[PDB]
């Protein structure tokens, strides 16, 4: 297209002209931290295991940050499926159950941090990566009350998985790892199933036509990333094994890389 | 189902149009009377949307490069400031522009302090806004039926510089082609392509909806439409969201 | 002596228990029919404690090692919680959370806009903490004790899952052996070793208190109880604070 | 005067007393930042052109920040003259006017902070100056309802010109440059006017007597300058010019040097 | 000319001087009780200037060699300490404090949900104070009007611990010189050399002033005065503006 | 005790309980900042003096963050007394004129601050500490209306010394100086006697048995002391005399050693 043509398409005409909305297409694409990965730390499957899990992984982080820049969120776990439980009982809306997650976030992103802090990394970004080159954050949308609800049910289905996905998306970074504790994914639930078997690279598509749209993450994350214009491929990894954090980091192929296409 | 309790089953939400905005003191002040005529009548959220500013700074974000969570807050920024304006033009009536958390968390407070409140109708996605399009999804239309319904009001208007929906754009290459759509379903609008007068992603917001049945179209630009609109008279586009009623 | 003056002598202050929230909707919806009854006859503060996630919390943190003052802010944040899901079903009265700020500095213009507010219970004492305990001392019987008497508010309530305060927990080892008190004093209850249903540092903060004479521990999972401790009627346990009337 | 003297007359005078005035006016000058140099970034003039003006400054910015100690302010531009066009004419006044244009500038600052957050620049001072040797700030003054009116209109008369020079005075920096899409100041607008000359070097007064108080320069920063107590002049450049920000900031003396006295 | 709308006609803005502030309760408690009587009568905006403290932090930071952009945000912090002062002895009457931002933004929608709120008179200058002298010039009267004028309010007036503005300082030591000024202009105050009890810059802003055609400058120690002047009755200085009216 | 009984207490017992107080006691102990040292200037004694004082403290304070990890707190002082003798004699409590004496905290933390700008150091803690060696704070606590009040009167019992020690102890560092305008404790007020006698060392036990509860520390610090896990005893030193915050940090015994026990 061109420039020209964009904006006066961009002052004639609704932002859902298709027409517009092919010109925008066509704009340049900048990353804002091309070098940082972002990390999920998970809150049902890590933090609250306590210090056997969380102790091995901040000896990770502390390891890391010296030659890979860091986004570390946080997921909420059992303290939010509770609220989620109450809420729901009460006829609660999805946007207000999604506030009441975020607390739970807020309070694992908290905790790690405080044990990150003699090595200079703050709870949250530019001045922190450049200098201690990782950040903890928590990591619920920011969406409250304008949720979108799910089809079916009030818990919120844009949880911790889809807020660390969209800041690596939306930052450009150059990787996501969800950090859970299995090795990754696996053809039925791992605790649930005696005979499943592990899967080690595989397409959204791939993962929707064996029946697998919500295994280990957040089913609106696979359509997320089938839309993401930086971030292709996400790779989950159990964080329970020692060093499997570092070893990702280093680019060796641990736990189940889930491309777009 | 079991569907959620409505939180605030008295309130109407009224969305006004950036573009309305954008046209001034000759638009801006036969709403604003309007508006307080419908003080005593009606507990009212009154919603800006972000208009032809929001289209500049696109210009500029997407000359720059910028990816579509950037430009989301740009945008919400200008839908602000169009409600920081109304709101002082009824502020000799107790009405006050309201922030996105005081929305959140302290509306029926505020609804019991005075009779109307101004806020901004983009939702505070910021970053974390959906990847796909490098324009904003989620804008005013959108974040007016995400809260409308959220909290179970009685009804969503939205006021538009048209008298409604189209089959092409009134104003547009196409436009002796185009008709007046009088009523339409969410799902029959989301299978058209072309443009239209709100976001698609309301159309999507609509087929998740608990509570609102209809969400009206009309042109704030006739004195009256509003008013009418808010005791259910026909006077634009209904768009019909899905919801069943009992 | 010169007592200071009372800031808000018609204000009643509630304080439900986050066990009591922990049970759901099973005790919530009648407690919420209970409270809306209650906003023409009394001005309410209502403030909510922290309950089982607070221990979850706690398990986690302790397992860390993080000392109380990181401890507390958690379990505070649970407490909030409680209060955003009860304002939420008190909304369509007007009723919202407001956070510990507005509290401290701007209840009364919020007691002005309507009838009833909800907070948290537990105090800001956040990483100042108290050393001493590895589990946070001032929680929220004690932070709703202490902004009551400062406010020189009308009475303070505090709704539990028990009758009251017996000589055991009623639901503990010595289940047997426990007596239901009707009334104590806090000197009386500080002197003894063994559990409570409230804060030890409660009875610290009512040693020193300069208003508050009595506070009323009473069931809120018993419809009626509340109402009635509101009007001062003796249907829990009566908790003397050793401030001396005139 | 004395130390004595003055905490007399501060305790037992009105601060309206020229005696306590005068008194005051001996105490002694810190410079809080005395090493740091404020640009102003226009918003009409650079940021609303888009890339090809804001690039070549940003790889200004960051070559910069290796020898020179930077605050950077943004501009407002375009979309501020649409508010206050809108708002002037439904009768709002400057105060209300003024907070409307300080959300342009923030626009703007966000937006060249996301240029410059790969290289540790943040938006916002001490740590970061300390550390990346620059941040980002939006210039509008904080004055919202309280902005002084002009004599004649509702156009705030205090916007980003003033802010970046109010900074730059209180903090003691070194150096006050404005970064605008013109080489200077000439006899007349450049723009409107065939035959105008270049002025390199001129006074406050001597603009004044010229009849160009409100030319490149907001007219009230003139009278700011001429009051300052540590940035005396000030230094007009195109930032249009690839390296124009660099020369300025090595010394050399591209534009309009205006001169308090 | 086209001068601006009033946003908040109905509102009267009154300055509490923080020397008047300074004399504590015996000056305090007789003008609580007078603004009590007035709540029913007006719509109230109480702002408080600053007092001596700012002239003890003025005498440290000097010393200190801050700049004035330093000593403005300080001086303004003893302005929003003495205004905390005052709510609290108003809170019983649903009066509270209210912050800079929500007195610029949301002052309609709280005094909607009561009759006065209180907050600073200083303005938010802060660290972009004009440079000249070492004092800050835009000090507590010259924040309360630029409030009350870009407000379009019904009139300000300023409560003094003195009967008014005199030809010199009635107690400085040309206090046998010193003659009252029932009426003066601001263009002849401007043109005097010499102290003042208003700051120098409120006559600056008096000259560009939009609404307000008159300030009563009255004595806040003799009970009554207050109540008079905002009637209107002539108990102290008049000071015209400038403002021609209609 | 165990983990597993732990768990099983916090979830079927009150958290009064002293068995599951006991059990809470044997969790592990983690120092957030373990090489940090807490520093209280105080309000009265040190910044209330203006440039004499506070300057030669900046020197030090610049001087020592290049091997000395600091957290530095504010006093309030005079303008706080004046508040407190306002708001009491209108009858406010406790809880209000808390607020009252954290602003003044707050003017002294800026003053400080803005001091010390040029250095790096900013009034806020993880960052700063890794990156600059020091942060400033304002040294009341946060309690504002939920101050517990003294059993006599209104005035706040927990003030600026309380403020400082708490998070000497609960960030577990390892060494907090009180910053005072005399050598350190004596066995009466050094101002209104005259033959007082130096104490080097002193526990908190011996100050109660000889009558100095409330002597150069407010004396809730004094219990707060033998309560803490971490911080076990304080040092007082004078930081008129100069260089005394510099020995003081190097472990020369200036100054008052007051221990727990
Ligand atoms: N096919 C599958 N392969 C692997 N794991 C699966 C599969 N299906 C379900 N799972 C489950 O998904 C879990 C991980 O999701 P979970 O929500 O616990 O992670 P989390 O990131 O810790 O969540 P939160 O952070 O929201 O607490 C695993 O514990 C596993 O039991
Ligand atoms: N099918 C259609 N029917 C009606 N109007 C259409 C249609 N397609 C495009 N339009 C155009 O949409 C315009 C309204 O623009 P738009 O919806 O962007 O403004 P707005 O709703 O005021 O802005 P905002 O979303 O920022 O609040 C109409 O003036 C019309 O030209
Ligand atoms: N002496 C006692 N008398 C009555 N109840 C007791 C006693 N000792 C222990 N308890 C226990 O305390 C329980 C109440 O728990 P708790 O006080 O922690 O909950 P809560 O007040 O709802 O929580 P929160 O403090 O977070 O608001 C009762 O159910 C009872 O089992
Ligand atoms: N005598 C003059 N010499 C040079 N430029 C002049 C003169 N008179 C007017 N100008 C104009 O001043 C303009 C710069 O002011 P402008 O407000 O555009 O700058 P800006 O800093 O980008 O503003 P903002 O940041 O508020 O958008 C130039 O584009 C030029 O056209
Ligand atoms: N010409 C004058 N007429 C009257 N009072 C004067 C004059 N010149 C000086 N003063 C002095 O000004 C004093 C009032 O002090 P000031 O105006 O600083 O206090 P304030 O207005 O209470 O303080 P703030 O500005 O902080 O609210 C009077 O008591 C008087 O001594
Ligand atoms: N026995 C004692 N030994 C030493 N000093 C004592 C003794 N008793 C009282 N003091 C006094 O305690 C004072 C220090 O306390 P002060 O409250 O002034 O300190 P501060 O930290 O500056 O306070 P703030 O920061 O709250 O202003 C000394 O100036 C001294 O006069
Ligand atoms: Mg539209
Ligand atoms: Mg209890
Ligand atoms: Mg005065």
């Amino acid at each position: 297209n061109s420039t020209a043509e964009l904006e006066e398409l961009l002052m004639q005409r609704s932002l859902t002209d298709p027409q517009l909305q092919a010109a925008a297409a066509a704009a340049a694409d900048f990353r804002i931290l091309p070098d940082a990965t972002v990390i999920k730390i998970g809150g049902q499957s890590v933090i609250d295991r306590g210090r056997a899990a969380v102790y091995p992984l901040v000896d990770e982080i502390v390891a890391a940050r010296k030659n890979h820049k860091l986004l570390i969120g946080t997921g909420a776990g059992t303290r939010a499926r509770h609220l989620y439980s109450i809420a729901a009982g009460l006829g609660l809306p999805a946007g207000v159950l999604a506030q009441l997650g975020s607390s739970v976030a807020d309070q694992n992103a908290a905790m790690l941090g405080q044990l990150l802090a003699k090595h200079g990394i703050p709870v949250v970004v530019p001045l922190s990566l450049a200098e201690v080159n990782a950040v903890v954050f928590s990591g619920m949308p920011p969406y409250k009350l304008w949720m979108r609800p799910a089809a079916e049910g009030v818990i919120p289905p844009y949880r911790t998985d889809a807020g660390c996905f969209l800041l690596a998306e939306q930052f450009g970074c150059k990787q996501m790892i969800f950090v859970k504790d299995e090795d990754g994914l696996y053809t039925a639930n791992p605790k649930t199933s005696k005979d499943a078997t592990f899967i080690p690279r595989i397409s959204v598509d791939e993962m929707k036509a064996k029946g697998l749209h919500d295994s280990i993450l957040e089913f609106p994350v696979l359509d997320l990333l089938q839309s993401a214009q930086h971030v292709r491929e996400v790779q989950v990894v159990n964080g329970l094994v020692p060093g499997n954090l570092t070893r990702a980091l280093a680019g060796e192929h641990v736990g189940t890389i889930i491309t777009a296409s | 189902g079991k569907r959620p309790i409505r939180l605030l089953p008295w309130l109407q939400v009224v969305k006004i149009g950036g573009r309305v905005m954008d046209r001034g003191a000759d638009a801006i002040l036969p709403l604003v009377e309007e508006l307080r005529k419908l003080l005593p009548e009606h507990r009212l959220l009154i919603l800006t949307g972000a208009g032809v500013r929001a289209r500049h700074v696109f210009s500029v974000g997407l000359d720059l490069g910028l990816p579509v969570g950037s430009l989301a807050p740009l945008a919400a920024s200008e839908a602000g400031q169009n409600g920081h304006i109304l709101a002082a033009m009824l502020a000799s009536e107790g009405v006050s522009y309201v922030e996105h958390p005081t929305v959140a968390d302290q509306l029926a407070i505020h609804l019991s302090a005075t009779r109307a409140v101004v806020g901004s109708a983009f939702p505070p996605y910021h970053h974390h806004e959906f990847p796909g399009s490098r324009i904003p999804p989620h804008r005013a239309d959108t974040g007016a039926f995400l809260l409308a319904d959220a909290f179970g009001a009685a009804g969503l208007t939205i006021v538009e510089n048209v008298d409604g929906i189209y089959t092409a754009d009134p104003n547009g290459p196409d436009r002796g082609q185009a008709r007046f759509l009088p009523e339409t379903s969410a799902t029959d609008l989301a299978k058209s392509e072309g443009p239209l007068p709100v976001d698609r992603a309301l159309l999507d917001v609509m087929a998740t909806a608990r509570h609102i049945e209809r969400v009206q179209v009309v042109n704030g630009l006739v004195p009256g439409r509003l008013t009418a609109a808010l005791r259910g008279e026909h006077v634009g586009t209904l768009i019909r969201t899905g919801v069943r009623p009992a």
